[PDB]
């Protein structure tokens, strides 16, 4: 519940891939 | 078993695993030994902007750690990164 960093804000802080502005989420 | 990140690693690209293993070399930014630590996710957390508690750093660690060792390694950190990713296929 509450959970943080799913992943987007962990590929922001690192290269990785820039997977946009999101992956499969909408909005 | 582990047998199912063997799979998803090895079709894995040359190129996704080099992107992955250059993170790692920046993640040990905190690390001699080349290893991953509390300390190392320490910093990059409060980067992020999160400071919490070490005892809840130390916890995380172990349910992404088999051995409970309390630290990751390459191939620790690759299956992390894999499952991570799948969590949301
Ligand atoms: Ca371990």
């Amino acid at each position: 519940r509450r959970v943080r960093i799913s992943a987007d804000a962990m590929m922001q802080a690192l290269l990785g891939a820039r997977h946009k502005e999101s992956l499969d989420l909408r909005a | 078993m582990d047998d199912i990140y063997k799979a998803a690693v090895e079709q894995l690209t040359e190129e996704q695993k080099n992107e992955f293993k250059a993170a790692f070399d920046i993640f040990v930014l905190g690390a001699e030994d080349g290893c991953i630590s509390t300390k190392e996710l320490g910093k990059v957390m409060r980067m992020l902007g999160q400071n919490p508690t070490p005892e809840e750093l130390q916890e995380m660690i172990d349910e992404v750690d088999e051995d409970g060792s309390g630290t990751v390694d390459f191939d620790e950190f690759l299956v992390m990164m894999v499952r991570c990713m799948k969590d949301d296929s």
